[PDB]
C-alpha cells in the first residue's frame, strides 16, 4: 500500500518501533509535485508516536521501514492516506501522496 | 460564569503569545489610501507598512489600482525599449516580505529603473499584496518602473495554484477577474540597452526576428502551444553548452508544455538579431542567478538566469538575485529571506483545519464507552 | 420505580433515543460506575484504554458536565450522547464542537481559549508564534460585530463548508 524509495543512506541500525517516539522533517507534494505542506514551512520538525494509529496508515507502517538519520520518499496510495474523502481544503480525493521525509530522531537519540 | 487560569500564569480572557503583533483589522481610510502629494495615487509609505501588518483595502480600492496599472500597462507595446542603469528581478512568487529586502538590495523605485521579468504570484499566500504594491508602483513611476509577463500571470495557472483561492479569500472573485484582464496587458518581452532580450522562459522555434514579438497580440490568455507560449515556458536545456544533440529544440516533458531550447539555439538567435546575451528566469537557482556558456563572437554568457525569491517555498533554502546592471560594470547582488507571518495550507482558519481531528477523536472515546 | 421512572420518561423525549436504547446505555453507564456512587469520576473515566491517551479527554468530559460537579451522571451521560445520534440534528452537532474550544461556557470562543485548546492537540509542531497567528486569523475573519469574541452564529457561518455531520456521528452505536 505504501512504497519507500531511499534518497540518503541511515545508519542502518537504528530503526523505529511500535510505540517510538519519531521526529521528522517532510515535505507533502500531489502527484503532479504541487506542494500541499511541509514541516520546513513551519521551521519546526513534526513528531508523533508511530505505531498506533495517530497518523496515516502511510506512514505508520513507512517509518518503521527506516533508520536513524536516513532521507526517503513515502508514496502513499489514496487507501493509505486520506482515501475517497480526502482532506477537505487540502487534499484532493482519491490522491496519492508523497511525503520526502527525513529521520532526524527516534526516541531521543539525535542523528 | 466561570474564570479560568493556566498555571506566572495566564487566562483564557487575553492574547497568550504577545510577542507577535497583531493583524491589521482595520481597512484603510481614504485619508490613508490617498496620496497626499497626489490624489489619483495611492501612499506607498502607507501601503508597504498596511500590507506589511497583513493589511487588506477595500474592493473598490483594490479595482482600482488594478484598473489604472492596466491602463499603463496597455501602453507601453508588446517589445519594451528599456535603458541602463535598470535593476532586473526576477521571479517573486507571491513573497511579499521578501520583496521588502528586494528593494532595498535593488534600490529605492525612486531613484532605480527596475525591470522584473514575472512570475508575481502563486506558491506564497501574498501574492495579492506582491500585485497592489507594484502595480501601484506603475502607478507612480511607469517611465522608470516596467512589469513583464511570466506563465502564472494567466487564468489557467492561477486557478491551478494558488492565486485564484487568494483573491477568493481576501478579496472577491470581481478582484480575481480584473486582476487575470490587467495581467493580459503585461508586455511580454524587453530589449535592455540594445544588447539583451528580457523574457521570462526562454526562446522559441516561431521565434526568429524581434520583429516576430512585436506581431504578437498579447491581449488573450497563453495558448496551449506557439510562440506566445514558448516565450514564458521555454527552458535551456539540461547539459546546455554540453549538449550531446545537434538539434535546435527539444520538447520539454518537465514541464509538460513548449520546449528546451539549445545553446545553438540561443547563439544563433543573438547573431541574426545582433544581441549579446538572453536573460530570463523560470527556473530557481540555488544561488540566485546562474550563467550560462559564452557566446563563440562575443565572449559574452549567451543567456543568464536570474531568480528573485528567497528560500523558495520555505524549503529551498535558496538564495535570491537582482541584475544591477550599468555599462561599465554588472554587479549581481544576492540576499536572504526575511520572516513572514504563518498561513495554514491552503488559508485554512483553525476551524476547518482542527474539526477532523476532533471530529476523529471524540469519536473514538464513545465508541470505546459503548464497548466496555 | 417512581423515581427512575421520572427520569426515564424525560430522557426519553429530549434524548434523540428511544426507549430500549436507553436501557443498553444505563447498561454501559453501571458498567463504567466501578463504585456504585450514581456518577462518573475523572479517574473512572481515564481508567478506559482509549480514553487515556487521548489528547481531548478533559474536553470530552468537561462538556458532559452540564452542571460542573466533576462527575457524569446519567441524565448528563444520555445528554452528551444525544448529540452524536445518527437521528439527531444539524444543530446539536455544531454546538457540541463549539463547546470543545469554549473552555468556560460562556457563550463566547476568545484568542486565549482557541490558542490554547489549539496548542494543547498540536504540540510542538507548530511553533507558539505560529499558532498565534493564525489564530488572530481566524477571529478576524469570523468576527462581524467586532467584539473580538466568536459566537456560536460566527463559529457556524465559518465552518459551514466542513462537513461535520460525518465527523460528529456514530450510526452503528446504540
Ligand atoms: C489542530 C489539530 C489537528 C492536528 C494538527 C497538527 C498536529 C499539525 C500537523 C502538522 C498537521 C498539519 O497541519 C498544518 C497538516 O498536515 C498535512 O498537511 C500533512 O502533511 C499530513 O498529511 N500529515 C502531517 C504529517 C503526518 C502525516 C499526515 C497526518 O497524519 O496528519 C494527521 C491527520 C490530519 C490525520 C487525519 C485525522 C482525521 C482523520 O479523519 C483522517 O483519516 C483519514 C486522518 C495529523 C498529524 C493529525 O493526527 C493531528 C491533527 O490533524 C495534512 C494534509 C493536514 C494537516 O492539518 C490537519
Ligand atoms: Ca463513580
Ligand atoms: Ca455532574
Ligand atoms: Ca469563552
Ligand atoms: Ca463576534
Ligand atoms: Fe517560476
Ligand atoms: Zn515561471
Amino acid at each position: 500500500g505504501v512504497t519507500v524509495e531511499n534518497i540518503k543512506e541511515g545508519n542502518g541500525v537504528d530503526k523505529p518501533v511500535k510505540g517510538d517516539n519519531v521526529t521528522i522533517h517532510y515535505v507533502g507534494t500531489l502527484l503532479d509535485g504541487s506542494k500541499f505542506d511541509s514541516s520546513r514551512d513551519r521551521g519546526t520538525p513534526f513528531v508523533c508516536r508511530i505505531g498506533q494509529g495517530q497518523v496515516i496508515r502511510g506512514w505508520d507502517e513507512g517509518v518503521p521501514q527506516l533508520s536513524l538519520g536516513e532521507k526517503a520518499n513515502l508514496i502513499c496510495t489514496p487507501d493509505y492516506a486520506y482515501g475517497a474523502r480526502g482532506f477537505p481544503p487540502v487534499i484532493p480525493p482519491n490522491s496519492t501522496l508523497k511525503f520526502e521525509v527525513e529521520l532526524l530522531k527516534v526516541n531521543s537519540k539525535r542523528a | 460564569g466561570e474564570n479560568l487560569y493556566f498555571q506566572e500564569i495566564v487566562s483564557t480572557t487575553e492574547r497568550v503569545i504577545k510577542d507577535v503583533q497583531a493583524p491589521a483589522m482595520y481597512v484603510p481610510t481614504d485619508d490613508q489610501f490617498w496620496s497626499k502629494v497626489d490624489k489619483t495615487k495611492p501612499d506607498i509609505a502607507f501601503l508597504k507598512n498596511h500590507f506589511y501588518r497583513e493589511g487588506r483595502l477595500t474592493e473598490e480600492q483594490a479595482l482600482y489600482i488594478l484598473e489604472k496599472g492596466g491602463e499603463l500597462l496597455r501602453s507601453e507595446p508588446n517589445l519594451l525599449e528599456v535603458d541602463a542603469p535598470i535593476t532586473v528581478c526576477g521571479d517573486i512568487h507571491g513573497q511579499y516580505y521578501d520583496l521588502m529586502k528586494l528593494f532595498e538590495v535593488g534600490g529605492n523605485p525612486a531613484d532605480t529603473r527596475y525591470l522584473f521579468l514575472g512570475d508575481y504570484v502563486d506558491r506564497g499566500y501574498f501574492s495579492i499584496e506582491c500585485v497592489l504594491y507594484l502595480w501601484s508602483l506603475k502607478m507612480w513611476y511607469p517611465d522608470t518602473l516596467f512589469l513583464l509577463r511570466g506563465n502564472h500571470e494567466c487564468r489557467h495557472l492561477t486557478d491551478y495554484f494558488t492565486f485564484k483561492l487568494e483573491c477568493k479569500h481576501k478579496y472577491s472573485e470581481t478582484v480575481y477577474n480584473a486582476c487575470m484582464e490587467s495581467f493580459c496587458n503585461l508586455p511580454l518581452a524587453a530589449v535592455m540597452n540594445k544588447q539583451f532580450l528580457c523574457i521570462h522562459g526562454g526562446l522559441s522555434p516561431e521565434l526568429h526576428t524581434l520583429d516576430d514579438l512585436r506581431s504578437i497580440n498579447r491581449f488573450r490568455e497563453p495558448p496551449t502551444q506557439g510562440l506566445m507560449c514558448d516565450i514564458l515556458w521555454a527552458d535551456p536545456l539540461e547539459d546546455f553548452g554540453s549538449e550531446k544533440t545537434n538539434e535546435n529544440f527539444l520538447h520539454n516533458h518537465v514541464r509538460g508544455c513548449s520546449y528546451f531550447f539549445t545553446y545553438n539555439a540561443a547563439c544563433q538567435f543573438l547573431e541574426r538579431n545582433n544581441l549579446l546575451s538572453i536573460i530570463r528566469a523560470h527556473e530557481a537557482q540555488d544561488a540566485g542567478y546562474r550563467m550560462y556558456r559564452k557566446t563563440k563572437t562575443t565572449g559574452f554568457p549567451s543567456v543568464m538566469t536570474i531568480f528573485s525569491a528567497p528560500n523558495y517555498l520555505d524549503v529551498y533554502s535558496n538564495k535570491a538575485a537582482v541584475l544591477k546592471y550599468e555599462s561599465n560594470v554588472m554587479n549581481i547582488r544576492q540576499f536572504n529571506c526575511t520572516p513572514h507571518p504563518y498561513w495554514l495550507p491552503n488559508f485554512m482558519d483553525v476551524f476547518t483545519w482542527s474539526l477532523p481531528f476532533v471530529g476523529e477523536k471524540i469519536t473514538d472515546m464513545l465508541i470505546a464507552i459503548l464497548n466496555c | 420505580g417512581a423515581a427512575e421512572s421520572s427520569m426515564f420518561n424525560s430522557l426519553e423525549k429530549n434524548s434523540n433515543f428511544s426507549g430500549p436504547e436507553l436501557m443498553r446505555l444505563k447498561k454501559r453507564f453501571m458498567k463504567l460506575d466501578k463504585d456504585g456512587s450514581g456518577s462518573i469520576d475523572k479517574d473512572e473515566f481515564l481508567q478506559i484504554p482509549q480514553i487515556a491517551n487521548n489528547p481531548l479527554a478533559h474536553r470530552m468530559i468537561a462538556i458532559f458536565d452540564e452542571d460542573g460537579s466533576g462527575t457524569v451522571d446519567f441524565q448528563e451521560f444520555v445528554g452528551g450522547l444525544s448529540a452524536f445520534s445518527s437521528k439527531g440534528g444539524r444543530d446539536e452537532k455544531l454546538r457540541f464542537a463549539f463547546k470543545v474550544y469554549d473552555m468556560d461556557r460562556d457563550g463566547y470562543i476568545s484568542n486565549g481559549e482557541l490558542y490554547l485548546v489549539l496548542k494543547q492537540m498540536v504540540g510542538n509542531n507548530l511553533k507558539d508564534q505560529q499558532l498565534q497567528q493564525i489564530v488572530d486569523k481566524t477571529i478576524m475573519e469570523a468576527d462581524k460585530d467586532g467584539d473580538g469574541k466568536l459566537s456560536f452564529e460566527e463559529f457556524t457561518q465559518m465552518v459551514a463548508s466542513t462537513d461535520i455531520v460525518k465527523q460528529m456521528t456514530l450510526e452503528d452505536l446504540f
